[PDB]
């Protein structure tokens, strides 16, 4: 049963991400500045679903890591790299939507394909500098008896960090983008209300749930998927024995599930539906 | 009143012409198409050696 | 005034007496052409806005296109290389032409004037050579009779023959009621036909300057007109989703090309080198290939994401070029 | 052999200039000026300045490009497909010509024809109801009455939301709002939410007619983006 569920999750993630990527690549009407960020987000989710999930599933089911310590370190590094680079792209998408509405006249000059490429490489470099660099140089390892013993054991693959890294990585990956997204979407909601109020005043007699039904979905899925884990990450390092090891993995997998929802949230436009009808059937 | 006269004069110059039967005209068109069907790259595909766009 | 009704009755009676058979009744045993499948070979990019006009060269290698952004680019089909790019004084451009000798290019639009550009002469950068004025309405089409004379049609319900050296209307043609939308020249350049917005097509004489015949079979404005390679027939297409073939000698319609699953307009028509295939562009984002002698569809051209507004076939009949509002050109084979 | 390399040199130079022109093309807004006739288009053009005719004016470092087609005069408009991708259409109508020969009904018919076109299905209209003082004069004077030419005016009453300017007579504002609602009804009936209408009361002495267009275009672009992102 557990294997069936995990295989279904892997298949769903891979299918959705591959479909979105090939739909963007095949056609020319879907190649705009906005779709580049969506392409980058779809890449990380595919790499996440293709690499991280199968090996974590095998480690959970077998209850024993059957590879060397090098592979465990590499797997942890790519896990952090994929998680970091996926959240930070949603912030970029939100900022682009913010600039498209509040300043409509200067939006064309503000963002260009070259600027989009520069931003994407900057995001990926920042994501890579916080995952491979501190892990491969062994700057994140803990210094207690269980951590040392399990590092020594060749069959371990477990997570043990000190306070500084567990705080810094969590802050960079989650907490900085959250404030930006909140501010952006609040301002967008205010602009929508202003326009709706103008329309009603001008021509109301002849004739805000629409904005809520979208913004609430967008923010709620992300928050409910990634908040509990990034709270318990700080909690279990702040004080010991409060958080069991079996809840850390559960919350982490709940966060992993979010990779399979992004294509539904961000690719529901009529153009994407038409493109999907062509490639499929 | 001149416009009516101009139209009437024009109608008289397009009714006094020598017309042929539709059968002969259709036969002529069919014969031309059949004769020149050999030299039609779109109708009969040309080999890739002679194709300049491939 | 009532004499016109009697005169028109005599014309209909004679035209009814001539028709003793149907084009379909004699081209009934002809084997069909089958199915024709064409694939895109080239795609030309560089226009910032939608495209209205396009014209091939007599060398079957170079072509010109016009766009609403205010430019006029000359392409190289074989290598996909831009050769020239002429900025236009007025952005709104509706037509373009390419000279038979390859030394000039015409232009025109909503400014009511026609401009002639000099390409292969002593011009490192292309510069305006002449400007022809005198129309009181927007231009619709223009074709080069020679290196010194040109014929144009406008929304003034009139067509004119110009002299580039002096810049005056040598001959003017009158008789249409609505705007003239297209024209085409005969291979010998002695007669030409035009299609207007009053659902009527007329046959003109270049030297004499007087109309000869009138054909009326459409229910709406005629948008495109093409001329049979033989020189004794022509085909038109209107925005009621019908193409019709007329015969000059018989002075009547021969066959109509329509289907019940299409209801959009028609923007362009063109024949093939032999004349067996009729290619027509529609508002349904695509193009259709017809059988001239049987009125049966033989294929379909798809790949454009907006209206198809231009269509042309090379002089050697080797390739087909289509322009669209998606600011792209495609070559089919 | 060297011929192929020679052509690519000219291709690179041409493609460099096309990049500069794309920046200008996407940073400018095109407006179409349309009027019924004897409405006051020339005066409206004159105040913003301070075949075909084009004017340039820039407000708040934004470039606008206005077109006035006057060479083509006909009752049928087949050139109107050329303006599929304009930002807005400016419609000018003389509000005081409700009795002279009816010109107001002809303007309403023209507006209805423009609104329901198959190609202008995503273009908003900025409406300028011109000649306000003549209307006020001939309404205050009892020489003529509106209900003689528009029977529906008898049963019409001013709405509670109306805010007349100080010192204005109730009859004048009733007439103004009736004429405005005559256009607003046509605008609202067939609209699907993809394009609206922005009506304004203008005059010869007005000087703020260049800010109204700026504000309306900003609203148009903002609403288009909001609708695109499924927020409106
Ligand atoms: N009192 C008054 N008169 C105006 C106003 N606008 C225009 N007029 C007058 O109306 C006359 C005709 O208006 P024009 O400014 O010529 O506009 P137009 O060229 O007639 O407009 P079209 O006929 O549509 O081209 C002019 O002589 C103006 O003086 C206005 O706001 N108030
Ligand atoms: C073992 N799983 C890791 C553990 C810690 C961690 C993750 C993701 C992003 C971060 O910034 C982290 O610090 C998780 O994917």
């Amino acid at each position: 049963g557990m294997g069936i569920v995990m295989s279904l999750i892997v298949l769903a993630i891979v299918f959705g991400n591959v479909l979105v990527i090939t739909a963007i690549a095949k056609f020319e009407r879907l190649q705009t500045v906005t779709n580049y960020f969506i392409t980058s987000l779809a890449c990380a989710d595919l790499v996440m679903g293709l690499a991280v999930v199968p090996f974590g599933a095998a480690h959970i089911l077998t209850k024993t890591w059957t590879f060397g310590n090098f592979w465990c370190e590499f797997w942890t590094s790519i896990d952090v790299l994929c998680v970091t680079a996926s959240i930070e792209t949603l912030c970029v998408i939100a900022v682009d939507r913010y600039f498209a509405i509040t300043s409509p006249f200067k939006y064309q000059s503000l963002l260009t394909k070259n600027k989009a490429r520069v931003i994407i490489l900057m995001v990926w470099i920042v994501s890579g500098l916080t995952s491979f660099l501190p892990i491969q140089m062994h700057w994140y390892r803990a210094t207690h008896q269980e951590a040392i013993n399990c590092y020594a054991e060749e069959t371990c693959c477990d997570f043990f960090t000190n306070q500084a890294y567990a705080i810094a990585s969590s802050i960079v990956s989650f907490y900085v983008p959250l404030v930006i997204m909140v501010f952006v979407y609040s301002r967008v909601f205010q602009e929508a209300k202003r326009q709706l109020q103008k329309i009603d005043k001008s021509e109301g007699r002849f004739h805000e749930h629409k904005a809520l039904k979208t913004l609430g979905i967008i923010m709620g899925t992300f928050t409910l998927c990634w908040l509990p884990f990034f709270i318990v990450n700080i909690v279990h390092v702040i004080q010991d024995n409060l958080i069991r090891k079996e809840v850390y993995i559960l919350l982490n997998w709940i966060g992993y599930v979010n990779s399979g929802f992004n294509p539904l949230i961000y690719c529901r436009s009529p153009d994407f539906r038409i493109a999907f009808q062509e490639l499929l059937c | 009143i001149a416009q009516a006269r101009k139209l009437v004069e024009q109608l008289k110059m397009e009714a006094n012409i020598d017309r042929i039967k539709v059968s002969k005209a259709a036969a002529d068109l069919m014969a031309y198409c059949e004769a020149h069907a050999k030299e039609d790259p779109l109708l009969t595909p040309v080999p890739a050696s002679e194709n300049p766009f491939r | 005034r009532q004499e016109a009704e009697q005169l028109k009755n005599q014309i209909r009676d004679a035209r009814k007496a001539c028709a003793d058979a149907t084009l379909s009744q004699i081209t009934n045993n002809i084997d069909p052409v089958g199915r024709i499948q064409m694939r895109t070979r080239r795609t030309l990019r560089g226009h910032l806005a939608k495209i209205y006009a396009m014209h091939w060269g007599t060398d079957s290698r170079l072509l010109v296109s016009a766009s609403q952004d205010g430019k006029l680019i000359i392409w190289d089909s074989y290598t996909t290389n831009k050769v020239h790019a002429i900025p236009l004084r007025s952005s709104w451009v509706m037509t373009c032409a390419y000279a038979p000798s390859g030394n000039y290019v015409a232009c025109g639009g909503l400014d009511n004037i026609c401009s002639i550009y000099n390409l292969k002469t002593r011009e490192g950068n292309v510069r305006v050579s002449r400007e022809l004025a005198g129309h009181t309405g927007y231009l619709s089409c223009c074709r080069f009779l020679d290196d010194n004379q040109i014929v144009t049609s406008s929304g003034d319900t009139t067509c004119a023959l110009w002299d580039i050296e002096t810049g005056q209307q040598t001959t003017t043609f009158t008789g249409h009621t609505g705007d003239v939308m297209s024209l085409s020249l005969a291979p010998d350049t002695r007669l030409f036909v035009s299609g207007a917005c009053d659902a009527s097509a007329k046959l003109w004489d270049v030297r004499e300057g007087m109309c000869r015949q009138t054909f009326t079979g459409h229910e709406s404005d005629i948008n495109a007109i093409c001329f049979f390679p033989n020189g004794n027939a022509f085909a038109t297409g209107s925005d009621d989703a019908t193409c019709r073939l007329f015969d000059l000698r018989a002075d009547q319609e021969l066959m109509t090309y329509s289907h019940d699953n299409i209801i959009c307009g028609i923007t362009s028509v063109s024949f093939s080198k032999s004349g067996r295939l009729l290619l027509a562009g529609y508002d349904d984002f695509n193009c259709n290939v017809w059988d001239a002698l049987k009125a049966d569809r033989a294929g379909v051209l798809a790949g454009h994401d907006n209206r198809v507004s231009c269509l042309g076939v090379t002089d050697d009949g080797m390739a087909v070029a289509t322009g669209s509002w998606d600011s792209f050109l495609k070559i089919w084979n | 052999r060297n011929e192929e390399k020679a052509q690519r040199e000219a291709n690179k130079k041409i493609e460099k200039q096309l990049q500069k022109d794309k920046q200008v093309y996407r940073a400018t807004h095109r407006l179409l000026l349309l009027g019924a006739g004897e409405s006051g288009k020339s005066t409206i053009v004159k105040q913003m300045r301070i075949g075909i005719f084009e004017t340039k004016f820039q407000v708040d470092k934004v470039n606008f490009h206005m077109f006035d087609v006057g060479g083509q005069r006909d009752e049928r408009r087949k050139w109107i497909q050329c303006f599929n991708d304009v930002t807005a259409i400016i419609f000018v109508v003389a509000s005081s010509s409700y009795n002279m020969v009816n010109r107001l009904q002809e303007a309403l018919n023209l507006f209805k024809s423009i609104w329901n076109n198959r190609w202008l299905r995503t273009i908003s209209v900025i409406l300028f109801l011109n000649k306000q003082d003549l209307l006020a004069e001939k309404v205050l004077a009892g020489k003529s009455k509106i209900e003689d030419y528009f029977p529906e005016f008898a049963r019409y009453t001013t709405p509670e939301d109306a805010t007349p300017e100080p010192g204005e007579d109730p009859r004048v504002t009733r007439a103004k709002y009736f004429i405005r609602d005559e256009f607003l009804r046509i605008s609202t009936a067939s609209g699907d939410g993809r394009h609206y209408c922005y009506p304004h009361f203008t005059c010869a002495v007005d000087t703020e007619n260049i800010r109204r267009v700026f504000n309306d275009c900003r609203d148009i672009i903002q609403r288009m983006h909001l609708r695109q992102y499924e927020l409106l």
